[PDB]
């Protein structure tokens, strides 16, 4: 995350770090004690031995001895993810569930029919680079960015028609604050009180962008509302699966 | 901007908005309670219903609802949205559904 700030324990309790052979590669969001929602592109051919992945939760410092690390039982990625950029979404089933504590909590999904509010300012978090030619963050970072309309984002001066309908952009025309390499798969959350209580919901999944924090090249996210049914199905369908599977 | 489907934090009873009245109605208990509880939690953005039970208006009260809605159990399994298989009804047994959905989106620090 470029242009963000260090955050503290318990603030974004759904954030997890997905590590392969010891390195942090992607972010992810807990949907329950044993299911994580992330991006499909975090599982290229060279990173598909489930035994080599670990999910780290409950700490904001990557080197905290107090976080919990569990294995992966299965990964279900979207079959429509043609690179295997639309449908850049996947579900990760942990081998055992995490306890839910004041530091580990799931995030909510958008309600049926709930649409993105253009202009609304949401939060994006992660341990990715704080500069494109920089290093990953030691402590989880958070930044607030507004949702941009697809009309603006698909214009010739932004991403000239590369934003498909199940993805959206968030950022400032001016650049300066954005997600970056190492943040892929993590959360883009917006808070609302439609259930009469303020709750944070996962509206987007960090997916891609050209460079990081450049003006007119905002970050692009997978629009979670469009995959609600895919998620509900996948979990039912594969609760007892092991391996890389597609839905 | 309330969502048409709500769950009570006092006793988890489900409430569904009735736009012709501007009131919330309870969901009459039926043999398909498990699927209705599951579908209601999904609808609202929760992952699943952890459990559900049946309440009795005579022991629990109405809690500010006006009537009942009943689910067309035959159409139930063809839906994605609760509101399209529901109708006002009398619910003679005066027993309604309560659903405990998986909690989410809230910090638990002091
Ligand atoms: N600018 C951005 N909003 C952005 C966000 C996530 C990214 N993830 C990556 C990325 C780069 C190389 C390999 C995997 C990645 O997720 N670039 C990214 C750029």
């Amino acid at each position: 995350i470029v242009g963000g700030r260090d955050t503290s324990l318990g603030r974004w309790p759904w954030q997890v770090s997905l590590r392969y052979d010891g390195a942090h590669l992607c972010g992810g969001s807990l949907l329950s004690g044993d299911w994580v929602l992330t991006a499909a592109h975090c599982f290229p051919e060279r990173n598909r031995v489930l035994s080599r992945w670990r999910v780290f939760a409950g700490a904001v410092a990557q080197a905290s001895p107090h976080g919990l690390q569990l294995g992966v039982q299965a990964v279900v990625y979207h079959g429509g993810y043609l690179p295997f950029n639309s449908n850049d979404i996947a579900l990760v089933h942990l081998s055992s569930p995490l306890p839910l504590t004041e530091y580990i909590q799931p995030v909510c999904l958008p309600a049926a029919g709930q649409a993105l509010v253009d202009g609304k300012i949401c939060t994006v978090t992660g341990w990715g680079n704080t500069q494109y030619y920089g290093q990953q963050a030691g402590v989880l970072q958070e930044a607030r960015v507004p949702i941009i309309s697809n009309d603006v984002c698909n214009g010739a001066d932004f991403y000239g028609n590369q934003i498909k309908p199940k993805m959206f952009c968030a950022g400032y025309p001016e650049g300066g604050i954005d997600a970056c390499q190492g943040d892929s798969g993590g959360p883009f959350v917006c808070e609302d009180s439609i259930s009469r209580t303020p709750r944070w919901r996962l509206c987007g999944i960090v997916s891609w962008g050209t460079g990081c924090a450049l003006a007119q090249k905002p970050g692009v996210y997978t629009k979670v509302s469009d995959f609600r049914e895919w998620i509900f199905q996948a979990i039912k369908t594969h609760s007892e699966a092991s391996g890389m599977v597609t839905q | 901007p309330l969502y048409p489907v709500q769950v009570s934090s006092a006793d988890a009873r489900l409430m569904v908005f009735d736009k012709t009245e501007g009131t919330w109605r309870l969901l009459c208990s039926s043999r398909s309670n498990a699927r209705v509880a599951g579908l209601s939690c999904e609808e609202m953005g929760f992952l699943r219903a952890l459990t559900h039970s049946e309440l009795d208006v005579r022991t629990a009260g109405a809690a500010g609802t006006s009537g009942f809605f009943c689910v067309d159990e035959g159409r139930l399994p063809h839906t994605q949205r609760l509101l399209e298989v529901i109708s006002v009804c009398d619910c003679p047994r005066g027993r309604f559904l309560a659903a405990i959905c998986q909690d989410c989106g809230r910090r638990k620090l002091p």
